[PDB]
């Protein structure tokens, strides 16, 4: 029986490791970045980490002395409809879209929308960065390129009451912002059955708020999966 | 154009020739074949070990000691006799999508979103698990890096290609650019000499290691194809796709032969196995239980239903003295009969 | 002990006992089968659900005598040491409830207002810890009645069973610990937690005005059904007591809470009735759990 | 076994009417939701608009609202395009595409530069 | 182009290759079946005395 002891004895010891790697997985968050060509992801990363064919990057950042793993897809190829499957456990996904560029938006637009219908992908809130405001406002304000050309409900659109315009922003502004913001929302509800929620912030490349507001999001997520979990939702 | 007008021609005359063979059915020539009847496996021995979703497993040579792969970013190596977890791998990427266990047991390899096979040896003279190796090269995710022998691993990966490799070097001994998505899977029959791999194109493709040359092609399915699986004979393989249908394809014969589908059966298949007859096609599926089909008849032959959530891998032991099955659950079960 | 009435202590604490025995050990083995596949599923929650449960059954399960005890007009028939075991329990098991009616709550708030710090305070293991060291402080900070005689015989052919009227100092220290430290602390940490609780929902930009009123109601039916299950006999131990230490009437005023007391007493099961509901039933997931294990019976 | 031909298109003048058809053999026609792509030169892959199995919700890119529609036909196996008010800017190669799972309601891979369930395309011209 | 050209000679490749009756390849996976079904644990179960995973 000695060899069966030992036997057990290490499957003691492995159990006891795989405990504490428990403990320091349940430690930590999951997030998944996605974005396109335009979407200034990798700035984010950049500005982000103040806390070979690769393939995936990883990112480690701590907020609140709570650690979070970003995980950034690089040298693969545009197929997604397969190993996006991997990160149906994520805590949150972070999607950045190039708001400035009207053409490309309505396919930013068709790729949250695959995502938010993606069967495994429905009980992970999203985390949308509208990137990119300052060249937005600068091309509003240019006048050269019409958001009506490109989205002809704009024209009927209007501000609404619950938008929040910053200090010192012309209407003009203000209004595409929020017309692309309601744009993404009404997706975000179209499908949305109480387990799938968005999180809309309007963001620069050069922010050092972005880790404050991801934070934030990922509290109300765990919030709600505790509130659901602990029998009171 | 007249490239296009060649290669129609040529699918033209591949079509009559597959036509101008097939006169009967397998369900014809197995019509005359007592039905298997209801299998009433049941889990013998659970493992809990695991943190997250299992995302795969390989049984070793022995069918005593088993591999499973799971994305907190450990390589579990299990005594199912016994229960006894023989080893833990902590692993580099916590994304990984492939293991192997060598025919020898000596070598365990692993794979993921990181591009890179990395293979473990498990006989150091120090008894502690270390990186024996780590293969790179590939643009795309591995999703299978299988072993033939301690020197010589052959992958898939998304970039559509596959690559033989040698492990003392650890250069590209060989590569495959045949297909045109990504490869999920593939099966190394038991002669050591071809092997059969699956695309996300509805299209499987044979491939001889020596030769480095696409052999046959079949795009019977819809979807993409999930899973894919040698026949015990190697002149066979059952495949897996999304489109909640598996066939079953002969070498020789060069086109399907059977169909495994219900009207009921909503979801794809993400694993599928032989047992060591032939006679039984387990194949998992996406409704969080695996299905055994009879593979002669088409006739669903028994249901593992015991899983909380989507069956990733499927392993059969070399004997196939129990089934290992193991899912997003973070738990993997063994199945046997009485 | 100065003579006492029983006018109504005839009918009415063996009727609600025998309700809540009707109604309640059915009820409370389906919460303790929920509460045991919550803690299946590694929730800690089930882990005091299940305690909760195992309390209340033994509460259910010592009742019968009860009823007939009262049935005879006090008049035990089972001596002494029969009284030593199932008046513990009977007396102890609402102080048992109430205190992991209030881990639950903690562990709610814990989760709902603090979901990235305490997750060492949040396993199965920190809730084998707690459970068992409330388990045995119950027992333990109760356990003066078995050091003291409990059948008294008074002259009205009325015997007894962990009361005598004409009250002891003993029995009124433990009273007044029972209803501040028993109950009320208790009572008021599990207010504040679900006020946390509130607090925290209401800045959920994820959940809706239905959802938000539906948890208030949730938490306000919590808190008020304990208040009103518990304190109209609580409210009449602390006059007993007071009128004792001070003695004004200490007989009169005996002669006129006989009955109430024994009514305000049966009352108090009535929370066995209604934790199995408010805690597993109300829940649609719980339910539909319940459900699957009638649907399982029905077929075995 | 699976295979998307692309029919109609050839060159008209600007303010046209013209109807482009799809057929579609190898798969259950009606499993799938379909769409339709368009690539212009100098330009890259992009996405027209999109019927469902029931043909009862469709989406279309602004830039082709107000004049192209999208019908489905799963008992010819056929998606049609009509196309009205045709300006020279909507001059490409069309492709007729499907999303790569039956029963579902995601399309991720629709717009990538290799898609294998996607036709040979026709050169509307304009 | 050249993704043509490669393409019509892996398609002349597949189309010169020697082919068997598919009843000739069906009866020959169901003597393989035949000849190894008496010993498949999970087909033909074995007894709780020399199953392993009793
Ligand atoms: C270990 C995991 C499942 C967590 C749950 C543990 C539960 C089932 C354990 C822990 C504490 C235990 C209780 C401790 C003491 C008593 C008092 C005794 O007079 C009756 C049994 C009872 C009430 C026990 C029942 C079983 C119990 C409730
Ligand atoms: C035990 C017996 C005798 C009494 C039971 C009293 C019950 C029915 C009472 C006591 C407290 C009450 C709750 C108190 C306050 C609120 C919040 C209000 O916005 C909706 C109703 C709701 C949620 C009440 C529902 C009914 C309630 C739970
Ligand atoms: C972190 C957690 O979930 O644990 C909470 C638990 O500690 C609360 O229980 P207490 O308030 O200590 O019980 C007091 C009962 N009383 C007073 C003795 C009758
Ligand atoms: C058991 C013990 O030792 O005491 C812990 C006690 O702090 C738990 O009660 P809380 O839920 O934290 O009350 C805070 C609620 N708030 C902030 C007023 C809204």
């Amino acid at each position: 029986s000695a060899e069966d002891k030992a036997a057990v004895e290490r499957s003691k010891m492995i159990e006891k490791q795989l405990q504490k790697d428990k403990q320091v997985y349940r430690a930590t968050h999951r997030l998944l970045l996605l974005g396109a060509d335009n979407s200034g992801k990798s700035t984010i990363v950049k500005q982000m980490r103040i806390y070979k064919t690769s393939g995936i990057f990883e990112t480690k950042f701590q907020v609140d002395k709570v650690n979070f793993h970003m995980f950034d897809v690089g040298a693969q190829r545009d197929e997604r409809r397969k190993w996006i499957q991997c990160f149906n456990d994520v805590t949150a996904i972070i999607f950045v879209v190039d708001s400035s560029d009207y053409n490309r938006l309505q396919e930013a637009l068709n790729d949250f929308k695959s995502i938010w219908n993606n069967r495994w992908l429905r009980t992970i809130s999203v985390i949308l960065f509208l990137n990119k405001q300052d060249l937005l406002a600068e091309k509003v304000l240019a006048g050269k390129s019409k958001i009506e050309d490109y989205f002809p409900e704009f024209a009927r659109y209007t501000t609404p009451e619950d938008a929040t315009p910053e200090p010192g922003e012309d209407p003009r502004v203000t209004r595409a912002k929020y017309f692309i913001r309601d744009e993404f929302l009404r997706i975000s509800t179209a499908s949305g059955d109480g387990r799938h929620y968005c999180y809309p912030h309007f963001t620069c490349s050069v922010d050092t708020e972005n880790a404050r507001r991801i934070f934030n999001d990922c509290r109300d997520i765990i919030q709600r999966m505790h509130l659901r979990q602990y029998e009171l939702l | 154009d007249q490239l296009r007008q060649e290669a129609e021609q040529l699918k033209n005359q591949i079509r009559d020739a597959r036509k101008a063979c097939a006169d009967a059915t397998l369900s014809q020539i197995t019509n005359n074949i007592d039905p298997v009847g209801r299998i009433q496996m049941r889990t013998r021995r659970t493992l809990r070990g695991h943190l997250a979703k299992i995302y795969a497993m390989h049984w070793g040579t022995d069918s005593r000691l088993l591999v499973s792969a799971s994305q907190d970013g450990k390589l579990i190596i299990w005594d199912s006799y016994t229960t006894n977890k023989v080893h833990a791998i902590p692993l580099r990427s916590s994304w990984v999508m492939t293991c192997a266990y060598a025919p020898s047991g000596n070598y365990v390899a692993c794979g993921g979103l990181d591009n890179i096979c990395s293979i473990y040896n498990l006989k150091t003279r120090e008894g502690n698990v270390r990186v024996s190796r780590e293969l790179a090269g590939h643009t795309g995710y591995l999703s299978c890096c299988r072993f033939l022998d301690d020197n010589q691993i052959v992958t898939s990966s998304g970039d559509t290609t596959c690559a033989l490799w040698d492990i003392e070097t650890g250069q590209q001994t060989t590569t495959f650019t045949g297909h045109t998505g990504d490869v999920m899977s593939l099966s190394l029959a038991p002669d050591t000499r071809l092997f059969v791999s699956g695309a996300c194109d509805a299209s499987a493709k044979l491939w001889d290691v020596r030769e480095g040359m696409c052999r046959q092609t079949f795009t019977g399915h819809e979807s993409d194809i999930n899973a894919i699986c040698f026949f015990p004979n190697g002149n066979a393989f059952a495949t897996g796709s999304d489109d909640a249908t598996c066939r079953l394809f002969d070498l020789r014969a060069d086109q399907e032969l059977m169909t495994y589908s219900h009207d009921n059966i909503i979801c794809g298949i993400t694993s599928v196995s032989f047992s060591k007859s032939g006679r039984l096609l387990l194949a998992g599926y996406d409704d969080f239980n695996c299905n055994v089909w009879d593979a002669l008849k088409a006739d669903r032959a028994g249901v593992l239903a015991g899983h909380d959530n989507r069956v990733s891998c499927l392993g059969v032991t070399d004997d196939g003295m129990a089934v290992a099955t193991g899912s997003w659950d973070s738990f993997l079960k063994i199945w046997n009969g009485s | 002990g100065c003579h006492v009435d029983s006018r109504v202590d005839h009918l009415f604490p063996p009727s609600l006992y025998i309700f809540v025995i009707g109604v309640g050990l059915p009820t409370n083995c389906l919460a303790l089968w929920a509460a045991y596949r919550q803690v299946q599923q590694r929730n800690e929650l089930g882990v005091y659900l299940m305690n909760l449960s195992i309390a209340d059954l033994l509460y259910i399960c010592t009742l019968p005598l009860w009823v007939d005890y009262f049935l005879h007009h006090d008049n035990w028939i089972h001596g002494p040491g029969s009284c030593k075991l199932f008046g513990f329990i009977f007396y102890t098991n609402i102080y048992i409830s109430i205190a992991f009616l209030c881990c639950i709550s903690v562990d709610r708030y814990l989760a709902v207002a603090h979901p990235l710090r305490f997750a060492r305070l949040r396993r199965v293991k920190t809730a084998v810890a707690v459970s068992s060291v409330v388990w045995a402080t119950e027992l333990g900070a109760n356990s003066a009645p078995l050091f003291h005689d409990e059948l008294f015989r008074d002259r009205y052919n009325h015997t007894f069973c962990f009361e005598k009227f004409p009250m002891e100092g003993w029995v009124a220290w433990m009273n007044l610990y029972r209803v501040f430290v028993g109950f009320l602390f208790p009572w008021a940490l599990m207010l504040l937690s679900y006020r946390g609780i509130l607090r925290a929902v209401r800045g959920s930009v994820s959940t809706e005005r239905q959802e938000k009123a539906k948890i208030k109601r949730l938490a306000l039916s919590l808190i008020a059904i304990v208040l009103v299950c518990f304190a109209p006999y609580h409210v009449l131990l602390l006059s007993r007591s007071a009128i004792y230490l001070g003695r004004p009437w200490d007989c009169g005023f005996e002669e006129r809470v006989f009955s109430a007391y024994h009514s305000s007493l049966a009352f108090t099961s009535l929370n066995c009735v209604a934790d199995p509901i408010l805690y597993c039933l109300v829940n649609e997931g719980a339910r539909s759990d319940v459900a699957k294990a009638l649907h399982n019976l029905l077929r075995f | 076994q699976v295979q998307l031909q692309e029919s109609g298109g050839g060159l008209v003048q600007p303010g046209g009417s013209l109807r482009l058809s799809c057929a579609a053999s190898g798969f259950t026609f009606s499993n799938y939701k379909m769409n339709w792509v368009r690539q212009a030169p100098g330009k890259g892959l992009e996405w027209v608009s999109d019927i469902s199995q029931s043909g009862a919700s469709i989406s279309y890119t602004g830039s082709v609202k107000g004049r192209f529609t999208i019908s489905r036909d799963n008992a010819k196996n056929t998606l049609y395009l009509q196309m009205n008010s045709l300006k020279p800017e909507d001059t490409a190669v069309y492709y007729c595409a499907r999303c790569p799972a039956p029963f579902t309601r995601d399309c991720f891979d629709v717009t990538s530069t290799t898609y294998a369930y996607r036709g040979q395309g026709t050169q509307v011209t304009v | 182009i050249a993704q043509a050209r490669k393409l019509v000679e892996q398609l002349k490749m597949e189309a010169n290759i020697d082919r068997i009756k598919v009843s000739k390849a069906a009866a020959d996976l169901m003597a393989y079946c035949e000849a190894h079904a008496k010993e498949d644990p999970l087909l033909t179960p074995v007894p709780a005395s020399e199953n392993p995973f009793r």
